[PDB]
């Protein structure tokens, strides 16, 4: 069917290099992303409330995530 | 590359013009230089001061999309004649001719829109008329503040 | 082992955390005596910070 | 007066040149056919009327003041041609025009893509490596002295020898790929 | 599969969004401001069941 | 090489100081530099001794 | 009440949908025209239900739903005002593109790079549709610069032919004189009104505002 | 959930949705759909975090700082009480930072509610913010880059001494 | 969208529009017929025939390669290497 | 500091000690470690900076700067690993070792609480530079480049050191925890006038000042490219922190005497945004690039607003940044052509698609594309700039057209057009150049979701 | 990224919201100004003489 030639420069090392780094991104965002859903699934968000009476807190006993406070 | 491949200073003599037209390689009669005012030229051929779109389209340029050859001793503002800038292409209107008519046609316009500023168009109406003293309170005005009551009349 | 040459910067930011560590204990002239951070010292504790 | 051949424009080239200008501007002024061909006929007729002169100096004058009212009288944007220079769609498709020698710098895996292709292009780089010291044999012998004088390549003067420095002319690739 | 695309690409953008919507953004004060509907005469507001009395009959022309 | 190299590096080695010269370096260095110094000096002066005397109106200007 | 907010940010967030499906491929795309062209269907008539519960109705909405900073007094958020305006140009917009991807489905089907062309007008449709519902002079900045480069791109897409560059050049040039207009009206109502917002402008009424009129005029014209 | 003072909101007032023609609408079936296929998911994830919160739910304090001698009180060149007293000074500059910020929320959140007669509803809220721009504009403003208590404290002196000046030329 | 054309096509063109000519007799025409020669017209209606061929095929010949191709037979081999032919 | 001073210095032995094909290996990986274990300097308060020791602390402000640094490290590290493989084993690892003591020199910079330790270390960094632009160059002129950039800078600071030693006398501290409360007000008079000028005009030449900015496009048309990207991004921003840590001693007198250097800093950016739009060379053209934006900078602090703080901050971040990966695209083209003409080579998008995106990623975020911490930091100074008088404005206005023309210009005659036929020896992308662009690029546009880890000291 | 985006409080500026919603909520419920034009108490300074 005249089935004719296009010339194009080797996009072999292009989709190559994108490749690894979609790879290399993603085997560590999967992890991670799997952790911070499962931390805020599971573990939970802390709550506000007052300070007691002569009980000081700690120092990451502050704050609300408790990836913030790890 | 060496001492007397790189342009140097301003030649004097014939002799050694014809050494820099021939560094060059033109004709040397057609290689004259810029005069020396002391603005640091050199012995840089003056090309006589034309655009690039102006070069031949159909010839088998070595390079095509700048219409220039190998060899030849190019512009001193190359880049400043280049097809995506500054065009000395020859317009079928006289140029001083063109300004005069723009000029002419925004400053007379320009003009006439001052002029109907000074006397604008309206219609034979009177003004609008609100109630509540001219909407006093939906202005935003302060409550604490009694306004002066203004009516609207009928006709 | 055969990876010696690939643990010594862990190692020295190891020794430069021991040394931080060792330097604020020389820095506490005013420990627990800040007009704004002061609090009692509690039982079963000897000091407010190391 | 710029040419590749020629460095001198030959009277009758001008007027020819001329008349070419000044009928394609004038199919350019009236759009439509038949006074197209009605104008087009009076400028033959006219020219018709001048060819009719050995004078060189009157052709001259007469090609000063032919000019002088062609420029005096053409319109401001004259109709180009979509694939000539100033049109359209010049220099267009000239984003697909990738040179052959890119086919160098392809990974071997998709070098086995298209192995009859490959093959071929080896076998014609081979050709052109072998003819290439027979082509500088060809022009280190018929140059004249002094470098040429004239652009004009020569032919292959022998059957079987390649046309000398013929790669780089005859691999430009298609206008539409 | 050939329901593919209305059920991945616009239900599950719903939920996300109406999840992220109703618990993390109604929360936080002042974020979705919306403006109050319009009150006319002869309305019976749902909250309340109060209703705006009825306005003045009209001075008529026509 | 030899049109770059004529751009740049071979500008001062064939320069000699003229009147030419020297005119059009003091007219384009030191006319704009002074032109605006002027503008923005007495501008600062107008716009001071305006907000002196509270005539400038700075009643929402709080961030600045 | 809760279907506007919902249904509007899922017309944004599917059109924005198949940028990402594009940015993750490792095959080349059967049909990616068709994908966009779908979606763009899908999301008018997302973006369509709003349009008949307003016109039923006759509601108004600032969805303020992610902060991003606060320097000093100035809060910038992420906010999106859908009024009658934006809310009504949007399907308008979403019918005119929809039609206009299929026509370019009809026209540029002889171009080996028809993805990315696809991909960059979509980029243009996503930053406009930014435009158009932005809240903050911040947000619409954004789009301004967003549907300007974009322009840029679109019209510089025959890279070889050197008239679409020069064209490209004079349109940033020219955008860029309108940016300036605009940001001369940006940095003098932050120094004499102490916002961004459009609620905040508007209710504070500047009475000396010739100058930010004359740097809008000049960012319009 | 969050204080109704600190962003107070009007009771909501929703006119009956009657039908005047006999042509139905389809945001009702709309909404209905929507009730269905969308919020009962939503709601039932919604109680699955909530319900996995209710097993390990502690609790984080809000930190608060005892009031501090200020900068009046110390003497000059001795660090060791103004840091103290410009520490608290800094926390106070952020403090009222955040009150002119969440005035600005409210005048916003009145101005988009009020709809087209926002002009005349929220003249309280544009004078609180007129007040406490004008607060903060003898408080805080031109102090510079490099502010500090000093420079705040010599500003209010002046400030002091312009005041004391017209009303002692105005007697 | 353009259909290549081959060598016969462009051919089968060049021939008709030298057969709608009024100075070229219908009978007389050949790929290597010269014009100065073979048939006796003038500059100015090679000039023509270029027009003709210019405004037939919807692309401009430059004006050395108008007076260079000499025959139809160069003609046909100058479209037929502009298009490139036979792919 | 110590936990990060200790592992360059332990890293030095280990670029000492390896082995004769494992150098680039190593010390990227260990330095990459630095960089994970940099991020914990971010401890910060809204009210107290993080004083780690008796000389060493580190606010708000210096903080973004040491992460660029270390981060900046391995780029270079990776950026100079092609053209030094012919190279002697012995002078890659010297190149390696001036590379390491650079940032360590660095490091110490930006932490130095007193200013005499940060005066000392602050040109101790000028002999790796000087070593490195001298040794590892490519051409001629490069002898010529260690005489502008060395006699320049001293120039300026040989009188500011006196300066600062006559603070020591008069103060009788030049720590900067002290000096925050001991500071006095410059009174008005000629003397108060020339410590004000030797304290501002050895950072006045560092940026540099127009007028004082000869030495910055003569280093680098030159340079190795890890010289090149360690002075255009990170060497320039010591004259920033000279800013910011030496005005607070210098007021009031700033405010009615900082108008030439404004005016200078105004007109000569204008200048060489317009010599940018008339280059021949690639690195010519970045570098006036660079020049104009420090000369915004300089405005920006010299105007002395907070809101100009954050965009000075903000600008000096993104276009180190910005500037570094322009000479990496630049090096890219200088590596396939041997030559750094820009109309030698034309028209690549033909040829490299990868490398035609980040020339145009590179130009869109050159000329503060939003929302860019770029346009951040520069519509911040903008407004400050306005703040300060209102016919400013226009003199940014045209800066902001030309800022573009150029930016897209220097890509387009790179990029776009008919490609040169004499040119055959393009290769496609390496996969080391283009992970070097994207290590370049990602950070870039990741640092505009989360601005406030680099809006200066104030925010 | 995962540092950074669960960084603890970064310059109190989320503590510089809450004490201010507590703080309102003070002065609202007392008559008391919003903010005052003196940053600290006027009647603990010893104005100089004029
Ligand atoms: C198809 C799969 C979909 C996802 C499925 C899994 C997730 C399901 C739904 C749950 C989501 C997670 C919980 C809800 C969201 C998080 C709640 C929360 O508090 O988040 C913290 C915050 C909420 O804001 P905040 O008020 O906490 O922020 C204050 C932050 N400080 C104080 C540090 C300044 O962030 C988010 O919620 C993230 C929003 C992401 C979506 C928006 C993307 C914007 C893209 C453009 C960026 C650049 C804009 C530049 C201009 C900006 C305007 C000027
Ligand atoms: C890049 C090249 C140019 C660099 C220019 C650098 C800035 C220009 C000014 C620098 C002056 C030198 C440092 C002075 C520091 C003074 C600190 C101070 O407190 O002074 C108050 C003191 C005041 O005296 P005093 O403090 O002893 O007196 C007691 C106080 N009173 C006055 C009340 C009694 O100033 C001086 O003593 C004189 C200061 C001016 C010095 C003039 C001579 C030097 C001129 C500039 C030379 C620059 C280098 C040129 C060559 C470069 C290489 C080729
Ligand atoms: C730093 C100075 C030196 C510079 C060089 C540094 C070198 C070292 C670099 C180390 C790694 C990088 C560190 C910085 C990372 C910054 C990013 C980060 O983590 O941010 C945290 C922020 C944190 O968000 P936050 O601040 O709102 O959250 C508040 C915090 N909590 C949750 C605890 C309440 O992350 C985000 O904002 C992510 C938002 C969601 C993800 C994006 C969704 C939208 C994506 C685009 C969709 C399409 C839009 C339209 C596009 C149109 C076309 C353009």
């Amino acid at each position: 069917g005249k089935r004719l030639f296009i010339i194009k420069p080797s996009g072999f090392y292009d989709k190559r290099f994108l490749k690894l780094l979609r790879f290399y991104i993603l085997l560590t965002g999967i992890p991670v992303v799997i952790g911070i859903t499962l931390i805020n699934v599971f573990i939970g968000e802390a709550e506000l409330a007052e300070i007691p009476e002569g009980y000081v807190p700690e120092h990451w006993e502050y704050f609300k995530h408790p990836i913030s406070r790890w | 590359i060496t001492k007397d491949m790189l342009p140097g200073p301003y030649p004097k003599t014939p002799e050694e013009r014809a050494a820099a037209a021939k560094k060059y390689n033109m004709r040397v009669e057609d290689y004259e230089p810029y005069p020396d005012d002391g603005m640091g030229y050199g012995d840089y051929p003056k090309l006589p001061d034309r655009s690039q779109q102006e070069r031949d389209p159909w010839y088998d340029w070595d390079h095509p999309d700048l219409r220039l050859n190998w060899g030849e001793p190019m512009h001193w503002d190359l880049d400043m004649y280049i097809r995506n800038r500054v065009d000395t292409s020859p317009t079928p209107v006289n140029w001083n001719l063109m300004c005069k008519h723009l000029f002419g046609f925004v400053a007379f316009m320009l003009f006439m829109f001052w002029v109907g500023e000074t006397y604008p168009t309206y219609q034979p109406v009177g003004p609008k008329q609100y109630p509540y003293n001219n909407l006093y309170l939906e202005r935003g005005g302060d409550p604490n503040k009694e306004p002066e009551p203004v009516v609207h009349y009928e006709i | 082992r055969d990876h010696w040459i690939h643990v010594l910067v862990p190692v020295g930011f190891v020794f430069g955390y021991y040394l931080d560590r060792k330097n604020d204990e020389k820095l506490a002239a005013f420990r627990n005596k800040s007009l704004l951070y002061k609090r009692e010292l509690k039982p079963q504790e000897e000091v407010t910070w190391k | 007066a710029f040419l590749p051949s020629a460095a001198y424009l030959t009277h009758q080239q001008k007027v020819l040149q001329l008349y070419k200008r000044a009928l394609r501007h004038l199919e350019s002024r009236c759009v439509h056919r038949d006074k197209y061909r009605y104008f087009a006929c009076l400028l033959r007729a006219r020219f018709d009327e001048h060819k009719n002169e050995k004078d060189m100096v009157k052709a001259t004058q007469l090609l000063r003041e032919a000019e002088k009212e062609f420029w005096h009288g053409q319109h401001p944007q004259p109709y180009i041609f979509p694939e000539s220079p100033g049109g359209t769609s010049y220099e267009r498709y000239e984003c697909y025009k990738v040179p052959e020698w890119c086919l160098d710098d392809w990974h071997p895996s998709e070098k086995a893509m298209y192995p009859d292709y490959f093959a071929k292009r080896e076998q014609w780089k081979k050709l052109r490596r072998e003819s290439w010291e027979r082509e500088v044999k060809q022009l280190q012998e018929e140059t004249p002295v002094g470098g040429p004088r004239t652009e004009a390549l020569p032919p292959a003067r022998k059957q079987g020898d390649l046309p000398p420095l013929w790669w780089h002319i005859v691999t430009r690739p298609r206008e539409r790929p | 599969r050939h329901s593919i695309f209305a059920f991945t690409h616009v239900l599950i953008p719903v939920w996300i969004i109406h999840y992220y919507l109703k618990y993390h953004v109604t929360t936080k004060p002042y974020t979705i401001v919306e403006k109050k509907p319009r009150i006319f005469p002869g309305d019976t507001i749902l909250e309340t069941g109060e209703v705006i009395p009825p306005m003045k009959e009209f001075p008529d022309q026509h | 090489i030899r049109w770059t190299c004529a751009r740049s590096a071979n500008v001062y080695p064939n320069f000699r100081p003229n009147t030419k010269t020297s005119l059009l370096g003091a007219l384009f260095g030191i006319g704009p530099l002074i032109f605006w110094y002027y503008v923005f000096k007495t501008d600062r002066d107008r716009k001071e001794k305006l907000i002196q005397e509270g005539k400038l109106d700075r009643t929402f200007n709080i961030s600045y | 009440m809760n279907l506007f907010s919902s249904l509007t940010l899922v017309t944004l967030i599917l059109l924005t949908m198949p940028i990402a499906a594009i940015n993750f491929n490792t095959h080349k795309f059967t049909n990616y025209p068709l994908y966009v062209k779908t979606t763009i269907s899908c999301a008018f008539i997302t973006s369509m239900i709003p349009t008949m519960m307003f016109i039923h109705t006759g509601q108004e909405m600032i969805i303020s739903n992610w902060h991003w900073l606060t320097i000093q007094t100035l809060k910038l958020s992420l906010s999106f005002k859908m009024d009658f305006f934006s809310m009504m140009f949007v399907p308008v917009a979403l019918f005119v593109t929809w039609s206009i991807m299929e026509f370019s489905m009809w026209y540029m089907h002889s171009d080996p790079n028809i993805n990315q062309f696809f991909k960059y007008l979509l980029l243009f449709l996503i930053t406009m549709l930014i435009l158009v519902t932005a809240n903050n002079l911040f947000q619409l900045f954004i789009g301004w610069e967003g549907v300007g480069i974009m322009s840029f791109l679109l019209i510089g897409w025959w890279y070889g032919r050197t008239d679409a560059n020069t064209a490209a050049l004079q349109a940033i040039l020219y955008n860029r004189i309108g940016d300036i207009g605009f940001i001369l009206a940006m940095a003098w109502f932050l120094i004499n009104l102490n916002t961004w917002d459009l609620q905040q402008i508007f209710m504070l009424n500047p009475n000396d505002s010739n100058l930010p009129l004359m740097g809008l005029i000049l960012a319009a014209t | 959930s969050w204080d109704k003072d600190v962003y107070p909101e009007p009771p909501r007032r929703t006119p009956a949705p009657s039908p005047q023609t006999s042509l139905p609408n389809p945001i009702t079936y709309l909404t209905k759909a929507f009730d269905l296929l969308v919020d009962r998911p939503v709601t039932l994830v919604r109680e699955f975090i909530e319900r996995q919160h209710a097993k390990n739910k502690y609790y984080y304090y809000h930190r608060e700082f005892r009031r501090v001698p200020d900068i009046t009180e110390c003497h000059e060149k001795d660090v060791l009480c103004m840091f103290e007293a410009e520490m608290q000074w800094k926390r106070d500059y952020k403090v009222d930072q955040e009150i002119v910020n969440i005035i600005q929320e409210r005048l916003k959140a009145c101005q988009q509610r009020e709809g087209e007669s926002h002009r005349q509803n929220c003249a309280k809220e544009l004078q609180q913010f007129t007040q406490v721009v004008k607060a903060y504009q003898d408080r805080y403003h031109d102090l510079g880059a490099h502010y500090s208590a000093r420079k705040c404290l010599a500003k209010q002196k002046q400030r002091m001494l312009a005041e004391r000046k017209a009303t002692k030329e105005a007697a | 969208d353009a259909p290549p054309l081959t060598l016969e096509g462009i051919k089968d063109r060049v021939l008709y529009v030298l057969k709608l000519y009024d100075k070229i007799d219908p009978e007389k025409l050949s790929v290597n017929s010269h014009f100065m020669k073979d048939l006796g017209l003038d500059s100015l209606d090679q000039v023509e025939i270029i027009m003709a061929m210019e405004d037939e095929f919807g692309f401009e010949i430059p004006d050395i390669d108008a007076e260079k191709l000499m025959c139809p037979q160069e003609i046909v081999d100058y479209i037929a290497d502009k298009k490139d032919v036979y792919e | 500091m110590l936990k990060y001073i200790i592992p360059t210095m332990m890293l030095m032995p280990l670029t000492w000690l390896s082995k004769n094909s494992m150098i680039w290996i190593n010390t990227t990986l260990h330095s990459l470690l630095i960089s994970l274990t940099s991020l914990l300097l971010l401890n910060q308060f809204g009210d107290n900076s993080l004083n780690f020791s008796l000389t060493f602390f580190s606010d708000s402000l210096s903080t973004p700067l040491l992460i660029l640094t270390m981060w900046l490290l391995p780029l270079m590290l990776m950026a100079s690993q092609h053209h030094l493989s012919k190279e002697n084993l012995a002078r890659k690892k010297l190149f390696i070792s001036m590379l390491i003591l650079l940032q360590l020199f660095l490091i110490m910079t930006f932490t130095a609480t007193e200013l005499i330790f940060f005066y000392i270390m602050f040109e101790a960094t000028l002999v790796p530079t000087l070593i490195i632009i001298t040794r590892w160059g490519n051409q001629t002129e490069r002898l010529n480049a260690g005489l502008y950039f060395l006699f320049y800078t001293l120039a300026g600071s040989l009188p500011l050191l006196v300066a600062l030693i006559y603070i020591q006398n008069t103060m009788g501290s030049l720590n900067f925890l002290i000096l925050q409360y001991w500071v006095q007000p410059m009174p008005n008079s000629w003397s108060n006038t020339f410590m004000w000028l030797a304290c501002m005009m050895a950072f006045m030449v560092k940026m540099p000042l127009y007028g004082l900015h000869l030495w910055l496009p003569k280093a680098h048309v030159e340079a190795p490219i890890a010289g090149s990207m360690v002075l255009a991004a990170i060497l320039l921003k010591l004259g920033g922190y000279g800013m910011m840590r030496i005005t607070l001693l210098l007021n009031p007198i700033t405010d009615f005497m900082a108008y030439p250097f404004i005016m200078l800093s105004l007109w000569g950016m204008i200048m060489t945004s317009s010599i940018c739009l008339r280059q021949t060379d690639l690195k010519s053209l970045i570098a006036y690039s660079s020049v104009s934006h420090m000369a915004l900078v300089i405005v920006a602090i010299l105007i002395q607003t907070p809101w100009s703080y954050m965009g000075a901050t903000a600008l000096m971040i993104a276009h180190g940044l910005t500037s570094s990966m322009l000479f990496c695209l630049a090096n890219s083209n200088y590596e396939r052509v041997h030559s750094r003409t820009m109309i030698l080579a034309r028209g690549l998008q033909t040829l490299l698609p990868l490398m035609a995106a980040w020339w145009l990623l590179a130009s869109l975020t050159n000329l503060a594309l939003p929302p860019s911490i770029n346009l951040i930091g520069e519509l911040f100074v903008v407004m400050s700039t306005f703040s300060w008088s209102n016919i400013t404005i226009i003199l940014m206005g045209l800066n902001m057209v030309i800022t573009a023309l150029y930016s897209l210009y220097m890509l387009i005659t790179t990029q776009r057009g008919k490609h040169t036929h004499h040119i055959n020896n393009i290769l496609p992308s390496f996969t080391r150049e283009n992970a070097l662009m994207s290590l370049h690029m990602l950070p870039l546009l990741l640092l505009s979701l989360n601005p406030k880890i680099i809006l200066g000291p104030l925010y | 990224s995962t540092f950074v985006a669960y960084l603890p409080d970064y310059r109190m500026q989320e503590w510089a919201r809450r004490e201010a919603e507590r703080l309102v909520k003070y002065r609202e419920a007392h008559g008391l100004p919003l903010m005052e034009s003196n940053c600290f108490d006027p009647s603990k300074i010893q104005l100089p003489e004029d």
